[PDB]
């Protein structure tokens, strides 16, 4: 905590006297005694979090469900349509066809 | 010291950002106008004037 | 140890860091527990319009500023207080819109400094400032009129 | 709304025009005072 002296109002620091602790100032003879316990905490944040990620449920924030893939013709699907293409003027398909674990992942 | 950070703010995050410079500044013996001055001048470029 | 001289924390409202065991007011509120509450007198400082409704009284003139130096003494005008907080003061034919200015937390002391004699002056302490009060000309009712 | 209650009415004085001074410490909080700090000499100018 940042304390400041009445008589200057400049930043007041630590230090040992003959007889206890005090603030002092770096300008002016004013001191202050310690009397009692004098505290300041920070309380800083703490790391709450548990950094779980993978599970299916939380995978499958797709669209596409219900169609059918080029590669085995099955329901599932996983798809991601992109269009940062200015050369090639049709859009660009991602498909992820996985209930089996298959793996499938092309153009 | 005390109305430079009533200027800066009074929030608690406000002062524990601001006293490293706070601390930096008391570092030196630099307490009056002309001191700081001194200083600046000592580092100012020369104009060649 | 010393009741008044303890360290200052930085704020002002709660230097009370150690013992020995505010809410934003309002115009209306603030003239009530000054007169319905008590009775004691308080010493108030005010910000008033540049230019004033009235014209300077014989002092040499341009539409220039009509302070307050420019008028003489008597009542020159009635604090109005309203229902749901609305607070006006009626300079004449216009009100102005008085409100709460910057809550100022540390020391505003008003004192006249009387020079009886060229090299001898005579400060009196009147007293301490505590609100600061805005008057503002309303420029809405203004417009509506004409 | 009607202004009901508190017409108070505004006076002015010309008696203490140029001889009033407003001071104010920036850094010395609106609790402590200045009251038992003997004041010894106090040099300005008109
Ligand atoms: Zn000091
Ligand atoms: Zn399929």
């Amino acid at each position: 905590m940042l304390l400041f002296c009445p008589g200057c109002g400049n930043g007041l620091i630590v230090e040992e006297g003959q007889r206890c602790h005090r603030f002092a100032c770096n300008t002016c003879p004013y001191v202050h005694n310690i009397t009692r316990k004098v505290t300041n905490r920070k309380y800083p944040k703490l790391k709450e979090v548990d950094d779980v990620l993978g599970g299916a449920a939380a995978w499958e924030n797709v669209d596409s469900t219900a169609e059918s893939c080029p590669k085995c013709e099955h329901p599932r699907a996983y798809f991601m349509q992109l269009q940062t293409r200015s050369a090639d003027e049709p859009m660009t398909t991602f498909y992820k066809c996985c209930n089996a674990q298959c793996g499938h992942r092309w153009r | 010291d005390q109305e430079i950070v009533q200027m800066i703010g009074t929030e608690e995050h406000v002062m524990a950002a601001f006293g490293p410079s706070l601390e930096e500044c008391q570092k030196a013996q630099i307490f009056t106008q002309m001191q700081a001055l001194k200083y600046i001048g000592n580092k100012v470029r020369r104009q060649r004037m | 140890i010393i009741n008044i001289k303890k360290e200052k924390r930085e704020t002002d409202e709660e230097t009370k860091q150690i013992l020995r065991m505010l809410p934003k007011d309002v115009s209306v509120a603030e003239l009530l527990r000054e007169l319905s509450l008590t009775k004691e007198e308080e010493l108030l400082f005010l910000q008033l319009p540049d230019t004033l409704p009235g014209q300077p009284p014989t002092q040499d003139i341009a539409e220039n500023a009509c302070t307050l130096a420019d008028l003489t003494e008597g009542q020159v005008g009635k604090l109005l207080i309203r229902k749901s907080g609305r607070v006006q003061l009626l300079l004449g034919k216009v009100t102005l819109d008085v409100t709460m200015g910057t809550a100022c937390s540390f020391l505003q002391e008003l004192v006249s400094v009387g020079l009886g004699d060229s090299r001898t002056g005579e400060m009196t302490v009147l007293g301490h400032v505590k609100h600061k009060l805005v008057c503002s000309p309303d420029f809405e009712s203004l417009l509506d009129h004409k | 709304d009607d202004p009901v209650v508190q017409e108070i009415d505004v006076y002015l004085a010309k008696s203490l025009a140029e001889k009033l001074y407003l001071f104010q410490y920036p850094v010395r909080p609106a609790s402590m005072t200045y009251d038992d700090i003997p004041h010894l000499s106090a040099k300005i100018k008109p």
